[PDB]
This record gives C-alpha cells, structure tokens and sequence, in this order.
C-alpha cells in the first residue's frame, strides 16, 4: 500500500531512509530549509520541496504543518521522522497519524510514556526493571535537598524532558544543589517549556548501555544485541562500539532480556533504544529512545540485520519474522564488533565549538570493513552554523576488535578533511587509548583523562603552500 | 511509413503530433530533436536566462519537474585557451 | 560435476566478497604469511570448519566501457563523481574523482562496489539501489549493462551460467536517460 | 628562561639553535615563525616560483619530502568580489 515516503529531517539519516526506501521500491519526497538547500539529501530523493519559508532553519524543520503539507501535496503515503527533530514528538505523530499517513515510529502510546523520564521510570517500575534509585516523580527544590539527605550524596539532577545532558546537571553539596537545580529549571523552560526536575543517585563510573529493540505489530519483538556508548565528553556520545566487548556475555544477555521484556511489558513497536547504566554487574534503566538512534549503524553491521528497511516494513504491518525475515531472538548473529566514531566540525583546541566555513577538501576512505554515512561533507561546502555539527558517520567492523580499533585508526588518518576544524585528533587520541581499547571505559574515561587533549602539530604543507603560491 | 522512418531517425517512437509535425516541417522537427538531445528542455528557463544565459555570481533555479528543482550557480568564467574552449565553474546542486 | 582449468596465483580483484562472506582479511594475510606468520597462532584465522558465511556477496566493477558503443573504453574528463554508502555497501575506488581525465593506457576500472547482505535478494536491491545511486559523467560507463544484469531472473536465482549475457539480448536494451543538468548547463554555456 | 619563554611564544620546543637566534634577533626570528606557521617551508620552492609565484595553467611541482613531491597547477584565477577576495582554481595532487 505504500509507495511514497517523505523524511521530515535533513543530513545523512535523511539519506540513510532515501537508500532504505529505494532498496524497498519506495518512492522518496525530501523537504528542505532555505538555508539547507546545499545539502546532499535534497537531492537524493524523487522530490523536494521547500519548508518553512521565512523562519529559522531549525524552526522550518519544526514546522509541523508545513510538513503535512507538503507530504500530502507530494501524495507520499508515510512520514519518516529520522531522529533529532520530531521523531520523539507527540503531536508530529498525532498530527501525523491524524493525517491518515502512516508514521514510521512507535505508538502514540509509547511516545508520550517514554517521551517524559518519571512516565518511563514508572513503566519500567511496572515491568521491574530496576533503575536508579530516584525521586518518585518530580520533586521541589526542597525535596531535592530532603533526597540529598536521606539516601546520601552523591546525586545527579535531570529534568524530566532533558535532551543531550541539557537538563542534566550535578551536585556535591547543598549551595551546587540549589544552583544545578535553578539551572535545570531554566533550561527545562527555555528550551522544552515546562520543567519537571527529579533527581537520581549518581554512579561513579558507570558503563552506558543501550539495546536495540525492534517490534513489529503482531506483537514478535527482538533484541538487536547490544551498544556500548560509554566513551562520552560533557554526558555527550562521542565514540560507541558495539557489542560491549568489555563485559560478560552473559550479562550483556541479561541486559537484552531486561529491556525486550520492558518492551514488551509496554507492547512496543517500531525501533527503539533502550538505554541502560552498567555499574559492576548490575544495569539500571534511565530512559527508552522512541526512535532510531545515530548509532544504528553498528548494530546493522554487528548483527546484519538492515534496521531502517525493518522500520519501514514494519510500519507496512509486516511480520517481524514471516514477511521481513528476522530469524528467532537465539538465531541473531553476532558479526564480530563494530566501532562508530562521528565526525563533527567540534575544535578540540577550541573547546570543542563548532567550527564553520567552506570545506575544500573532502576525501573518504574506503575497502575491507568500512562503513560510511556522510552528511553534508563535499568539497565546496560552506559550514552553517544552523544546523549541527557532525560531517560524516563512520564505522569500522571486524571479527575482532583489535582489528576494527586498527581499521579505524587508518580511517582517521586517511580521512581529509580541510577548511574547517574537526575532532578527528581528539578521536585519534580516544582510540589510541588502551582503556578504550581494552573496552572498559567508563563514563568519566575522557573527562579524567587530559592526555586525550594533547595534539601533535600536523604540517599542512599543501594548504599552506597554495596559500603562499596565491599570495605571490 | 513516415511514423518508421521518423523512430528511425528520432530515437524513440513518436506520438501522432510528432508524426505530424514532421510531415509539415520536417528539418525543422529534426532540428528541434536534434536541440532537445543537447540542449534539453530548454523551455523551462526563464526568458532572460533563455536569451542571456548567466552573469558571474548570479544563481538561478529551474524547476525540470515536479519536486526537482536545478540550483545552478556561475562561479568563474575561464579564459579561451588554445583550442578556443572556455572552463565554465558552475556550481550545480551545490557541487 | 566440476573441473579444474587454472590457479591464479596471486589475489584476485573479486577477493572483496570473499573478504565480506568470511570477515577475513585477505590482504591483510597476505602480508602477514609473507612475514612469516602463521594461519592460527599469529593471524589469528580460525580452522577450516570455523570459517564463517557471513551471508553472500556481489562485487560489480564500474568502468568506461561504453554498453552502446562494443563495450569500448570510454575516455575523457570525469565532470561529476558522487559515490553511494550506508549498510551493506563497499567501496574500492580506483581513479575515479571529479577532474580526474580518463587516459586509453591503462585499464579502465573506475570503481570496485560491492553489496553484502543475510540473503542474496538484500544483496541484489542494495546493488540495484547503489548502481542508480553512482553518478559519473564526462565518460560512458558500464552502470546501464549492470543495471540490466541485476534486473534478469537469471542472474538473481543464482543460476547464471558463463553463456548467460551472450545468449541474452534483452540485456543489451538501454533507458533513454534525460540527464538534464548536463544539458542545461551546456545550453547556459553555450549562451 | 629564554628558552622557555620561546617555548611559550613560539608553539614548540625550541633547539640550541632556534634559542640563540631568538636572542640575536628577536622580532625577527618571531616574524620568521609566524611565516613559517602561515605558509610553510617557502624554501623547497624553485626561485622564480618563489619570486613570481604561478602562472595559469602553470604546471610546477614541489618536493616537501623524499618521496613526497606536491603537483600544483594553476587552472583559474578569479575575479575579486566586493570584499577583495579572490578565488584561485588550483588542482593540487590532481584534485
Ligand atoms: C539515496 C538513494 O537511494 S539514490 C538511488 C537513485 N535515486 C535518485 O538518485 C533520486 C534522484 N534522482 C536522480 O538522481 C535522477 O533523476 C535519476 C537517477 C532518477 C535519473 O537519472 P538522469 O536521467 O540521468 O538525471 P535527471 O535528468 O533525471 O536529473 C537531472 C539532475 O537533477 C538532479 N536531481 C535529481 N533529483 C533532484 C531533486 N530532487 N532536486 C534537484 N535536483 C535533482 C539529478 O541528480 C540530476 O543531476 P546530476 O547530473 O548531477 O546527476
Ligand atoms: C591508504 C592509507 O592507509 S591512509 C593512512 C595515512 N594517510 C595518508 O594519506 C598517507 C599519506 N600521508 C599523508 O597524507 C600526510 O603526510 C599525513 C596524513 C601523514 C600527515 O598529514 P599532514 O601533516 O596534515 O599533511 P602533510 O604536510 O604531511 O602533506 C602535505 C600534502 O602532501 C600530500 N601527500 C601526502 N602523501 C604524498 C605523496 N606520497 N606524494 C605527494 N603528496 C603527498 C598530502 O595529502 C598533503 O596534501 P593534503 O592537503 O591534501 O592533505
Ligand atoms: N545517575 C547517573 N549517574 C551517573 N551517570 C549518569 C547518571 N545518569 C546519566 N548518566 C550518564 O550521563 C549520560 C546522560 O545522557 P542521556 O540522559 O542519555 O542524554 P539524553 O537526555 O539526551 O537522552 C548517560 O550516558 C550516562 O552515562
Ligand atoms: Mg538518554
């Protein structure tokens, strides 16, 4: 029934669900900004069309009407939201749905339980998978200096709509407290509206886990294995592997069992993450991501298991095992270990600021092992300070996991990339780590670790003589 | 006979006004294929870009079908070299 | 029944889908026997029962073969180069980047592709998806003929035998293409 | 103290030699270092490329390693725009 897909995002996920729809034999509709017309996915796809004209760019990816709009004008059956802009929005989906188009996302459900943080602690409560131990919905300030007293410092302070550690703060004594508190609280209002502090015991070191959970509407739902994203700076992803080569596997089973009966306690559908904090042996739920993440990628590759082309087909009503072809939860292989390092314009020797400009030069690796999902990268193309930062997804595999650290480091240096900073050195310095390479990295790993910020002087000797031969 | 002989010498096979076109003007037809395998349809431009082509800097969009719509940008007009062939530096789609 | 014709006793083009079906480095090895090394202990290949099947493979090799022209070497000046990713998909570039000015002396390989999957059909749509989505102009290439290769029933049964394309003239009719940036950027030119 | 007051102006560890030549001439050997970091060892290339810089269509080659020798070419030179700036169509290492 579906032969036309609009994705309502923009970079390299729009271009990832483009090259799943035409594997499927879809046709694709891209919208696009005033400021985003240079980008690759606009011209991807079948049709494009302009959206939000005269606002923000970010706002003119928000535009909600304008998006069923244009997905109507196109005569596109679905909308697939991609992640990042309105994949965890409400009423996108509602508005969607309401639009007779079928969204590729969970339920409506599912979107609003685990949209806010306390709603998804309280289903998770109801499936017993245990999670921080926290506040029982959110509390004052007050009686988040009363939590501070009763179970002991230390604690960490989120608000209940936080997105990319913004409502994220921490706490040691009581004078932090009030400030993390009064700066979650504007940040909740500034950003999301309204604000719904909790707040959570903090782990020392902990390990983050996320498994990948895929549901179809018969109700068959699997488990993907598992992502270990615990190599983080600021509470930000910065370098993910998978699967979590430096924990038992047995545990890594018991953590996947947890989140695909969390998922179906709550009767999930579509992809969806479930994100998990690893502590000596023991996991704790935080949240469920009603969308697919930025780090799909390895799970594709670590499990050969196309996840876009299932999501739409599940948003066909596809069965999970009889139409799309998924093998049985103890039939998913395990490929060897995957790597996914994101290529941002972050300056490490500029506090990791987005750099801008015009790139001009762009070349990629490639052969045995490697993956690519550029964005906007080309030669030629002038950095906005609009949109986010990120150039190219990159991911090495490999049967072990010595190998992918290896094809990944000659990644890095074969990558070029000129005209706009990156953190390509800081990544190199990260993989050059022997907690890294062993696996154990925790969350603290790169904010305790400052010789990843010392950065030999490359030379640069093409640039700079061609900008001596044009000033002569 | 004429219908034969004009996917003969089009590529592809012509629909009745094609045919007929052909029988009234037939080297202008001819022509205007021969045009259409070069230039394309160069009806989609706009009249000042149709006469003129493009200034340096100017950009242009031309919408070819529904949905698609040609970012063209001229960046640099290269001098004739030897041959007497000039490197125009556009910037389509963004490249 | 099977018989032997020759060993090529080097590495082969195609050792790409070997490489992507096994996980196993196949250059890699090379270099690491031509130290010395052993298979299992220092390499680090499992037995021969351990080898792995990590589904199929299909490698396509782009080059300036022109399908309406006898399959002749196309030469010229590479105008645009855009290049397919994502899940599944492996690229082995040889000389093929916009600028780069196609020379009649050496072979006329643009680009080495290879699609890998679970199932064969995955394997064919990704190649299928990747041969649309390759873009080179300037010089002719043989994308068209593939295209038509992966289309036929034969080859996506498995059941292609090496009289195939020569017995198959279907294979050999093109789309018209309409290819309208080029031509609105030659008329812009030209006026 | 010299020296690691040089290693604080100037972004590395200075020699013996760099340090006394620092104390001989001191703006100068920072102006010398602030060159090198903006246009690289100028001293590998040939005295009229050096002098003249490039001509179009100029083809010069410049050996910064053994092993390593960078193809220039100058295709373009652009005409400026209003901020001054122009753009120049080099193909470096054939890109
Ligand atoms: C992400 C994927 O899975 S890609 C798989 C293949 N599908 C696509 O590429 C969708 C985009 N469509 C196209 O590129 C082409 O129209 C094709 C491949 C379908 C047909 O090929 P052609 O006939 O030779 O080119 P066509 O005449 O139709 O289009 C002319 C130009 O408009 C470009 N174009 C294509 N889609 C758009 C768009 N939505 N908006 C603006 N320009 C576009 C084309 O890239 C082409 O430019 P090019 O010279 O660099 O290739
Ligand atoms: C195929 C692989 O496995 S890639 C692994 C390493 N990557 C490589 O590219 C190996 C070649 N070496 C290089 O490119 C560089 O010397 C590096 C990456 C080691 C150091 O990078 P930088 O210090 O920033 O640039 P460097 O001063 O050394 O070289 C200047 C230019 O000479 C180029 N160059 C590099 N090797 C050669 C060569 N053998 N011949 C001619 N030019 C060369 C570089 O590409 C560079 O041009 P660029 O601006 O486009 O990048
Ligand atoms: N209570 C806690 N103690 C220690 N570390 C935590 C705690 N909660 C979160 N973290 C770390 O901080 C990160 C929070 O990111 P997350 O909340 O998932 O971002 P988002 O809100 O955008 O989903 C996690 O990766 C986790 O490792
Ligand atoms: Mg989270």
């Amino acid at each position: 029934h579906m032969k036309k897909l609009l994705v309502a995002n923009r970079g390299e996920i729009a271009v990832r669900v483009f090259r799943a729809c035409n594997e499927l034999g879809l046709s694709t509709v891209a919208v696009y900004a005033r400021e985003d017309e240079y980008s690759v996915h606009r011209f991807k796809a079948d049709e494009s069309y302009l959206i939000g004209q005269g606002k923000k760019p970010i706002d003119a990816y928000l535009d909600i009407d304008d998006i069923i709009r244009v997905a109507l004008e196109s005569g596109a059956d679905a909308i697939h939201p991609g992640y990042g802009l309105l994949s965890e929005n409400l009423e996108f989906a509602t508005k969607v749905r309401a639009a007779g188009l079928v969204f590729v996302g969970p339920e409506l459900h599912h979107l609003d339980i685990f949209g806010d943080k306390i709603k998804a602690k309280a289903a998770a409560d109801e499936a017993k998978v245990p999670g921080i131990p926290g506040t029982n919905g959110a509390v004052d300030i007050d009686g988040a200096l009363e939590f501070a007293k009763t179970y002991g410092y230390p604690v960490m302070i989120k608000a209940a709509l936080g997105g990319g550690g913004r409502g994220m703060r921490v706490a040691r004594n009581d004078a932090e407290m009030h400030d993390g508190y009064a700066r979650a609280k504007s940040e909740a209002i500034g950003a999301f509206g309204s604000g719904e502090i909790y707040v959570e015991k903090y782990i020392e070191n902990p390990k983050h886990i996320e498994v990948q959970i895929l549901g179809d509407r018969h109700g068959n739902i699997i488990h993907l294995h598992e992502r270990d994203c615990s190599v983080q700076r600021r509470n930000q992803k910065v370098i993910e592997i998978a699967p979590a080569v430096g924990l038992s596997p047995d545990f890594r089973n018991e953590i996947c069992e947890a989140a695909v009966k969390l998922c179906k306690n709550v009767g999930y559908v579509n992809a969806g993450t479930v994100e998990f904090l690893v502590k000596d042996d023991k996991f704790y739920f935080i949240e469920v991501n009603p969308r697919v993440q930025v780090e799909h990628t390895i799970t594709e590759l670590i499990t050969g298991v196309d996840i876009v082309q299932a999501q739409i087909l599940i948003a066909q009503g596809k069965d999970l095992h009889r139409e799309i072809g998924l093998p049985a939860q103890s039939e998913i292989p395990l490929l060897g270990s995957a790597i996914q390092c994101r290529i941002t314009t972050e300056d490490p020797q500029n506090g990791f600021l987005p750099d801008t400009g015009k790139i001009d030069t762009y070349r990629s690796p490639g052969g045995f092992g490697i993956r690519l999902d550029v964005g906007n990268a080309y030669a030629g193309y002038e950095v906005t300070p609009y949109f986010d930062s990120l150039l190219v997804k990159v991911c090495t595999f490999a049967n072990e996991f010595s190998d992918s650290v290896r094809k990944m480091d000659r990644v890095l240096h074969e990558f070029r990339i000129r005209g706009v900073k990156t953190n390509i050195p800081f990544l190199i310095n990260v993989i050059a780590n022997e907690n890294f390479t062993s696996g154990q990295a925790t969350t603290t790993f790169i904010d305790n670790t400052p010789s990843l910020f010392n950065f030999p002087r490359l030379r640069d000797r093409g640039t700079k003589t061609l900008h001596y031969l044009s000033m002569i | 006979t004429v219908k034969a002989d004009l996917e003969q010498k089009i590529g592809y096979e012509p629909g009745d006004h094609e045919v007929i076109s052909y029988i009234m003007y037939p080297q202008v037809f001819l022509d205007y294929q021969k045009m259409q395998r070069e230039f394309g349809a160069v009806t989609l431009l706009d009249t000042p870009t149709f006469l003129h082509g493009m200034r340096l800097n100017e950009k242009i969009e031309v919408q070819i079908e529904k949905g698609k719509t040609l970012s063209i940008r001229l960046d640099e007009i290269g001098e004739p070299d030897l041959a007497g062939n000039r490197v125009l530096f556009f910037n389509l789609n963004g490249q």
